[PDB]
């Protein structure tokens, strides 16, 4: 009556909760690439960062330990 | 490619149907239906929904058979561009339709979800997917944001 | 160009290859903020996208590896190499007690899958510790990492 016909109002509920699983479904996927590229990514990131300047300082102890033996003989 | 009604699909169109059957026959009538087409976003005039339904009606009666409904509405779900639905999307999202997602409207849409996101939370958020940098998220943002390439 | 280590070509090409989810020949601006983070460059978001546009000279608004190289080659070759060996100290430095201590070498050759002996380890401790606590500390870090 004073929300249409029942018809029309069927509609209206159906349209609501409609709307909101799209609000919710779209929030959802903005939420999850925001901790892909702000978390997993970053870890993965700073991984990477990091092992390789380690790398860099292992590559140096090999390169000294010779010149150690080197400076005997 | 897309040649096949996916799960979910099938289950809209039945879900749709079973709304608006008011007594219980398997069969729509005219305003029945017209109700029943909006629903799926297949809003037509007066005269096309009578057109469809005296092209699939045998027997003269205004009215549709679900097995009927089924395909006409099952080949215009597969026609649904999914664009669409993102842009009908972010008008949710922009309450006050300025054209851009802000904090305030983002806020709005979580608390709505029942999620309980800070508001720092919420401003990084945006901040990694505001490219223009003027701190709100526009259409083609969002619609990047929903998105692979 | 032609004037990088091997090591440090190697260093390119994986940091692309990690955030390539595609496979294509390019990323995005989100890919790459990244791939950058991962040798070490942290830009401001106008920077990166001011970066992409001078490389786009195709209109899509991703970088082409062929671009990121060039790119990257030049700001490794521009990184001091004294932050390098003070960022890698504290990386190494696990607990942070200021000197680098025989666990905290053992540990990071775990991690490397490497592996160094004991004797290497007095070999290094007697070349390179000055200080006499049998520990290298960030002065003798430094001595170890620089040419000599």
């Amino acid at each position: 009556g004073p929300l249409g016909s029942k018809l029309n109002d069927i509609l209206h509920v159906y349209e609501k909760s409609k709307e909101r699983e799209l609000q919710s479904q779209l929030f959802n996927a903005w939420r999850n690439r925001f901790c892909f590229y702000t978390e997993e990514c970053n870890i993965q990131a700073i991984s990477k960062r990091n092992y390789q300047l380690e790398k860099m300082v292992l590559k140096k102890f090999r390169e000294r330990l010779l010149e150690i033996v080197k400076s005997e003989e | 490619l897309n040649s096949e009604l996916l799960e979910e699909q099938k289950q809209e169109i039945y879900e749709a149907f079973s709304l608006f059957d008011m007594n219980n026959d398997g069969f729509l009538d005219y305003h029945e239906l017209k109700v029943a087409m909006k629903a799926l976003g297949f809003e037509l005039p007066k005269r096309e929904i009578l057109d469809l339904i005296d092209e699939y009606d045998s027997e003269g009666r205004h009215l549709m058979k679900y097995d009927d409904f089924y395909i006409v509405m099952g080949e215009k779900i597969l026609k649904r561009d999914p664009l669409d639905e993102i842009k009908r999307a972010f008008q949710l999202f922009d309450d006050d339709h300025t054209g851009k997602i802000s904090i305030k409207n983002l806020r709005r849409v979580a608390k709505e979800l029942g999620e309980t996101l800070t508001d720092e939370e919420l401003r990084a958020m945006i901040e990694e997917f505001d490219l223009d940098g003027d701190g709100e998220i526009n259409e083609n943002e969002f619609i990047a944001i929903c998105t692979d390439s």
